[PDB]
RNA sequence: GCUAAACCUAGCCCCAAACCCACUCCACCUUACUACCAGACAACCUUAGCCAAACCAUUUACCCAAAUAAAGUAUAGGCGAUA
C-alpha cells in the first residue's frame, strides 16, 4: 500500500524519522546534553559583499561590441602571460636556479595555505 | 591418504581436450587408505 | 546475438588490457601454466597403452583427476596436496544399493617446523603426507623450494618460498648476523634455487595481490606543469641563441 | 528547451507554440515524414533568396523565401504558392480571407542568376580570400548571401544602451593582470579581510 | 472474522523488513537487487 | 552488368597469427 | 530406441539385438532356442537337439530388428573364415 | 470487416537488377574450374549452416556444438531447454515407433 | 442511419561483422540517494528433481571449445531403458 515511487522526504514516517531527515541546508553546529543546539560562528558561512559603489559594469552588454573568438584558457597561457616574463628576464640577467621557483609563484605545497588549489578547502 | 576410484569408467577425451566428467562419475569406491599401510 | 569471444575467454582478454597487461611479463607465464598436480588420492595407470583383459586389444587409458576441495582454513598450512574428497559411494560397494554422500577428510596434525633459511619456527597445520614429502626432500625448506605451487595447494607455502628466494637472492645478511661463516653455508646449500630478486618478489603472488602491488608501483604524484612548462620555457631559450 | 518526442512532425507553426501543441499533443505518434538528408553544407537556399517555382500553380514565379524549415526542407516564398483560408472567425462574424503560404521543397525551387534573372543550379566553392561562397554553374558567378533581419529582433544600428546596459568602453576595457592567486585571494586583499587561523588538515576517504 | 486488511501500514517495519541496507545486508539480498536493476525496476527497494 | 570476378582459391599458404586468441589451436601446431 | 540422439543426430542401436542375433546378409536373422542350456536333465534327446539348432526369424522379427539396428550391421562382411559366409546369399529362391 | 478497402500500392519489382541478374553465376565454379572450389563454398550465412542440412533438433545440437560459448546465457538457456524437448519429442512422441 | 469499419508505420526477429559499457556540480550501504567521529562482521563448500525405464529402488543424453569421417563402432548398462 506504500507509494515506493514517490521521493521520500522528511514528510514521511514517524516523529523519530521526520525530525531526523533534512532537506540538504548545511549543520552549523551541534547539539549537547538538555537537546540545546551550539551555533558556531564559523561553521556558518560569511557573505563576501563588495562595495559596488563607482561600478561601471552592468547586467548587460550593449549590442555594439564587435565580436570576438572564445579562447579558453589554459595552463599554458597562465604560465606564459604570468611566470615567462619573470624567468625571462632573469635568464638574460645571468640569475636563474631551480632553487628560487618560489620566487616565481611556485607553491611546492599547500599546506600552510588558507586557500588550498587540491584538495579544496574553500566555497565558490 | 585416501585413494579412490571411479565406479564407472571415463569415456577418452583425447590430446589436449579435458574429460567430460557425468554426474555419475562422482562415484567413488575405496581402494586403500594409506594410514593402515 | 554472438560474442565476438567465447565466455572462457574473457579472462584471459582481461590481462592483455588494463593494469594486468603492465604485470611482469615472468609473473604472467606463471599464471598462464597450469601444469597437471602429482597424483595424491587416485592412483595412475602409469602407461599410455593397457591391453584390455576382455577382447585382448590395446586400448588407450588415461588419468582423470578426482576432484578436491580444499577448504579455506588449508591455506594456513601444509597439508601436501591433500583435500576433502566430495564423492558419492554405493552402500555395501553394490551398484544395485543406494548412492549416498560420501567425504573423506585427512586427518590433520599440528606439527613445529624449523626454516633454516627463514631462521625461525612455525606451528603448522600438516598431514601425515607432509612429513612423508618433507622427509623426502630432507628438511622443510628442501621440500618448499622444490614442490611446485600446483603440488603445495597451500597460500602459506607460497609465501614461505617467497621469503627463502628473497633471502637466496638477496644474499641476505639478516640470517645470524654474528656468525658471517655459518650465514654462507646455509645459502651454499641452497644456490641451486636462487633466482634474481626481481623474479622472487612476485613468486606465489595471487592475481589480486599483484595487482595492488603493481598499482603502488606505478602510484604517484601528479607532476605539476609549473615544472614541466619551466623546462620547456629553458630549453626553447637556449636554442633561440644558438640560430642568433 | 523542450525535449520533443522522437518521431515529433515539424510544420509551419513553430515548436512550442499555442497552435503547435493543439495539432501536437505529447501523446501524438503519426508517420515519420521521410526527408531527404541534406548536409549543413550542401544546404543552399536562406531567408531573403530570391527562387523561381518550378511545380505548383504559380509555376515560373519568382519571390523571396521568408523562412526555411531544416527537419523537412521547406521554403516559404512570400505571396506565393497560396491558399486562401478565414482569419480571426467568430460565431457571428464570418472572418477575412487572407492568402496563406504553403510550403515548397527545395527540389520545388530554383536560386536565380543575379545578372540575369532565371533559375540556375549552384555549387559551393571557396574564394581566393578562402570564404565559403555560392556560384553559378552556367555563369560562374558568386551569389551574396541576402541580408535577413536578424531572429532575436535587434538592429545594431538602430540600438540605444539603456540604464542597464554595459557601454563598449567599459565593457571591453581589459582590467585582468594574470597572477598564480585565486578569486578568492584576490577578493581578501581587494577588501582587507584579515584572517590568521590556519586551515587543520582533514581526512579524505 | 473479515479478513483483506492484513497490511497494517508502519514506516519503521516497512524500512527494516525490506529497505536497501536490509537488501545489501545478505548476499541473497544483493541478488534481488542485481534482478531488479537487470530487469529496469523503478524501485529497486522500499 | 557485368559478374563479379570469380571466387578462387587464395593463392599461397595462409599462416594464422599466433598471438590472436580466436585463432584455432590446429593451425599453429607443427602438423600444420 | 533412440532415432535422433543427443549429441550425433543419428539413430542408434539396440546393443541387446545384436549379442542374441546374427543378420545374414540376404536379409534373414539368426538366433538360437530359448532354454537350451536350462534344465537338460528333464529333457528328451530329441526335444534337446531342436533346441540346439540355429533357427531363423520371420518377417515380423526380422523386420522388427532391422528397425532396432543401424545400416553399420547390414553391410556385407568378408571375414577370413566366417562359418556363416554360404549363409550371406540365397540361391535358387522365386519370388 | 477484416478486409481493406482500398487498393495496396502497386508492386513495382526490377527484374533486372544486379542480384536477380546476376543470380546463380558461378554455381557450377567446381565444374568450370577444376573443382578448386565446392558451390557449398558460396553459401554465406551462419557459421553452422553453411553447407549443411538438418532437422530443428539437428541445427539445434550443432549451433550448440559450434557457437554454443559465443552464445549469450539467455539465448543459450532457451536453446539447451529445446534440445530436451525436442530429445523427448522425436525419440518418445509419435505414430510410427 | 448510428455504433463501427479500413490503413502503414513505429519498431522488432534471425544472421553477418565487430570484443561493449560506466564519472558536470551535489547526494547515495544509517531508514540508500542522509555534508562532518574509535572500525577491526567479511568471499570459497558434489546441484536436486521432474522425467524415461510404461511402477520403482541401480540407472536416464545436457556446449566444453576443428566442420566432416572413423561411428552410433569399441565400450558401458536392474547387459533393461538407454549411455
Ligand atoms: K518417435
Ligand atoms: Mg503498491
Ligand atoms: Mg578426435
Ligand atoms: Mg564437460
Ligand atoms: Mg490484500
Ligand atoms: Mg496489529
Ligand atoms: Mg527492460
Ligand atoms: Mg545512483
Ligand atoms: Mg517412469
Ligand atoms: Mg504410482
Ligand atoms: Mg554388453
Ligand atoms: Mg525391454
Amino acid at each position: 500500500g506504500a507509494d515506493r515511487m514517490s521521493k521520500w522526504t522528511s514528510k514521511r514516517g514517524p516523529r523519530s524519522f521526520r525530525g531526523r531527515k533534512g532537506r540538504g541546508a548545511k549543520g552549523i553546529g551541534f547539539l549537547t546534553s538538555g537537546w540545546r543546539f551550539v551555533q558556531i560562528k564559523e561553521m556558518v558561512p560569511e557573505f563576501v559583499v563588495p562595495d559596488l559603489t563607482g561600478f561601471k559594469l552592468k547586467p548587460y552588454v550593449s549590442y555594439l561590441a564587435p565580436e570576438s573568438e572564445e579562447t579558453p584558457l589554459t595552463a599554458a597561457q597562465l604560465f606564459s602571460e604570468a611566470v615567462a616574463p619573470a624567468i625571462e628576464k632573469d635568464f638574460k640577467d645571468g640569475t636563474f636556479d631551480p632553487d628560487n621557483l618560489e620566487k616565481y609563484g611556485f607553491e611546492p605545497t599547500q599546506e600552510g595555505k588558507l586557500f588550498q588549489l587540491y584538495p579544496r578547502n574553500f566555497l565558490r | 591418504t585416501v585413494i579412490v576410484e571411479r565406479w564407472w569408467k571415463v569415456p577418452l577425451a583425447g590430446e589436449g581436450r579435458k574429460p567430460r566428467l557425468h554426474r555419475r562419475h562422482r562415484v567413488y569406491k575405496l581402494v586403500e587408505d594409506t594410514k593402515h599401510r | 546475438p554472438l560474442h565476438k569471444y567465447p565466455v572462457w575467454l574473457w579472462k584471459r582478454l582481461q590481462l592483455r588490457e588494463g593494469i594486468c597487461s603492465r604485470l611482469p611479463g615472468h609473473y604472467l607465464r606463471s599464471l598462464e601454466e597450469e601444469r597437471t598436480p602429482t597424483p595424491v588420492h587416485y592412483r595412475p595407470h602409469g602407461a599410455k597403452f593397457k591391453i584390455n583383459p576382455k577382447n585382448g586389444q590395446r586400448e588407450r587409458v588415461e588419468d582423470v583427476p578426482i576432484p578436491i576441495y580444499f577448504p579455506p582454513e588449508s591455506q594456513r598450512g601444509l597439508w601436501g596436496g591433500e583435500g576433502w574428497i566430495l564423492g558419492q559411494i554405493y552402500a555395501n560397494n553394490d551398484k544395485l544399493s543406494k548412492r549416498l554422500k560420501k567425504v573423506w577428510k585427512p586427518q590433520l596434525f599440528e606439527r613445529e617446523f624449523y626454516s633454516e633459511i627463514l631462521d625461525k619456527k612455525f606451528t603448522v597445520t600438516v598431514t601425515m603426507r607432509t612429513l612423508d614429502l618433507i622427509d623426502e626432500a630432507y628438511g622443510l625448506d628442501f621440500y618448499i623450494l622444490k614442490t611446485p605451487k600446483e603440488d603445495l595447494c597451500s597460500k602459506f607455502g607460497m609465501d614461505l618460498k617467497r621469503g627463502m628466494l628473497l633471502r637466496l637472492a638477496r644474499q641476505d645478511p639478516q640470517l645470524h648476523p654474528e656468525d658471517p661463516e655459518r650465514r654462507a653455508a646455509i645459502y651454499d646449500k641452497y644456490k641451486e634455487f636462487a633466482i634474481p630478486e626481481e623474479e622472487a618478489e612476485w613468486v606465489g603472488l595471487t592475481l589480486e595481490e599483484a595487482i595492488e602491488k603493481q598499482r603502488l608501483l606505478e602510484e604517484k604524484d601528479p607532476v605539476p606543469l609549473f615544472k614541466i612548462y619551466v623546462a620547456e620555457l629553458i630549453q626553447q631559450l637556449q636554442q633561440q641563441a644558438l640560430s642568433e | 528547451k523542450v525535449t520533443l518526442p522522437p518521431h515529433y512532425r515539424y510544420g509551419m507553426s513553430p515548436p512550442g507554440s499555442v497552435a503547435d501543441k493543439r495539432k501536437n499533443p505529447p501523446w501524438i505518434r503519426r508517420r515519420p515524414v521521410v526527408v531527404e538528408p541534406i548536409s549543413d553544407e550542401d544546404w543552399y537556399l536562406f531567408c531573403g533568396d530570391t527562387v523561381e517555382i518550378l511545380e505548383g500553380k504559380d509555376a515560373g514565379k519568382q519571390g523571396k523565401v521568408v523562412q526555411v524549415i531544416r527537419q523537412r526542407n521547406w521554403v516559404v516564398v512570400g505571396g506565393l504558392n497560396t491558399h486562401y483560408r478565414y482569419i480571426g472567425k467568430t460565431m457571428d462574424y464570418r472572418g477575412t480571407m487572407i492568402p496563406s503560404e504553403a510550403p515548397l521543397l527545395h527540389r520545388q525551387v530554383k536560386l536565380v542568376d543575379p545578372m540575369d534573372r532565371k533559375p540556375t543550379e549552384i555549387e559551393w566553392r571557396f574564394t581566393e580570400a578562402g570564404e565559403r561562397v555560392r556560384v553559378s554553374t552556367r555563369s560562374g558567378r558568386i551569389i551574396p548571401k541576402p541580408e535577413f533581419p536578424r531572429a532575436d529582433g535587434i538592429v545594431p544600428e538602430t540600438w540605444i544602451d539603456g540604464p542597464k546596459d554595459t557601454s563598449v568602453e567599459d565593457a571591453l576595457e581589459r582590467t585582468y593582470v594574470p597572477c598564480l592567486k585565486t578569486l578568492q585571494e584576490e577578493v581578501m586583499e581587494a577588501m582587507g579581510i584579515k584572517e590568521t587561523r590556519k586551515y587543520k588538515k582533514v581526512y579524505w576517504y | 472474522k473479515a479478513r483483506g486488511n492484513e497490511y497494517q501500514p508502519s514506516n519503521i517495519k516497512r524500512k527494516n523488513k525490506h529497505g536497501w541496507v536490509r537488501r545489501l545486508s545478505t548476499p541473497a539480498g544483493v541478488q534481488v537487487i542485481l534482478r531488479r536493476m537487470l530487469k529496469g525496476r523503478k524501485s529497486l527497494s522500499h | 552488368y557485368r559478374a563479379r570476378p570469380p571466387p578462387r582459391r587464395r593463392p599461397g599458404p595462409r599462416w594464422p597469427d599466433p598471438e590472436d586468441l580466436l585463432t584455432p589451436r590446429w593451425q599453429l601446431g607443427p602438423r600444420y | 530406441l533412440t532415432y535422433f540422439s543427443a549429441r550425433k543426430g543419428k539413430r542408434k542401436t539396440v546393443k541387446a539385438v545384436i549379442d542374441r542375433f546374427l543378420r545374414l546378409h540376404c536379409g534373414l536373422w539368426v538366433r538360437r532356442k530359448a532354454g537350451y542350456k536350462k534344465k537338460l536333465w528333464k529333457k528328451t534327446p530329441a526335444r534337446k537337439k531342436r533346441l540346439r539348432e540355429f533357427v531363423f526369424c520371420n518377417k515380423t522379427q526380422s523386420k522388427l530388428l532391422d528397425k532396432m539396428t543401424t545400416s553399420f550391421w547390414k553391410r556385407r562382411n568378408w571375414y577370413v573364415d566366417d562359418p556363416y559366409q554360404k549363409y550371406h546369399d540365397r540361391t535358387n529362391l522365386k519370388v | 470487416i477484416g478486409i481493406r478497402l482500398t487498393l495496396p500500392p502497386p508492386k513495382v519489382v526490377d527484374r533486372w537488377n544486379e542480384k536477380r541478374a546476376m543470380f546463380g553465376v558461378y554455381d557450377n565454379i567446381g565444374i568450370l574450374g577444376n573443382f578448386e572450389k565446392h558451390p557449398k563454398e558460396l553459401i554465406r550465412g551462419p557459421i553452422w549452416l553453411r553447407g549443411w542440412k538438418g532437422n530443428e533438433l539437428q541445427r539445434c545440437i550443432r549451433k550448440r556444438k559450434m557457437v554454443g560459448s559465443r552464445m549469450f546465457a539467455d539465448d543459450l538457456h532457451n536453446l539447451n531447454k529445446r534440445i530436451r524437448y525436442l530429445y523427448k519429442h522425436f525419440n518418445r512422441h509419435g505414430k510410427f515407433r
